[PDB]
Formats: structure tokens, sequence, C-alpha cells
């Protein structure tokens, strides 16, 4: 995981620069997520037939 | 000394040979099985 880099003194150093601007440590996330369900049911059935 | 030949101990030639062509540019070569 290296560089090789070659140019002349003023290339180098912006260059070198730049590299230890961008080679930083990045955070973390931790992600929770919650998913709710709820569901109610009700029924009634009532009749009467005749027959013969 | 117009010529060397160098043994490496923990890397491998073949991945040193394209690294290297940028800064030679001048040869180089790599020998596997040594």
């Amino acid at each position: 995981n290296s560089l090789v880099l070659t140019a002349p003194q003023d290339i180098m150093n912006a260059m070198l620069e730049v590299i230890g601007q961008l080679d930083i440590r990045r955070a973390q996330v931790l992600i929770e997520a919650l998913i709710v369900e709820m569901a109610e049911g009700d029924g009634i059935n009532l009749g009467v037939q005749w027959g013969s | 000394g117009n010529n060397r030949v160098v043994y490496l101990k923990y890397a491998k030639a073949e991945d040193l040979v394209e690294v290297l062509k940028g800064v030679s540019e001048v040869m180089i070569a790599a020998h596997a099985d040594t």
C-alpha cells in the first residue's frame, strides 16, 4: 500500500501536501432501524334458516 | 557496474517491474524462478 513518486522539488512538495490532506481517518456510523406492526380484527355472524 | 542482479527478500519481482518502469525512464527484467 505504497505510492512511488518521481517529480522535481516543487511538484513533489505540493503532491506530498495533497497526500497528507487526503490520507486521514474516517468515522463510523451505527445505524438501527425499528419496524412496528400492529393488527386487530373482529367479526360476528348470526342467522336463522328454515328448510323442509 | 552498468548491470546489477538484485535478490528480493519479501517482494515479487514481476510486481516491481511495472512500478520501476516509470522511475527508470534503462532496462528492468524479472527472473521468477530465483
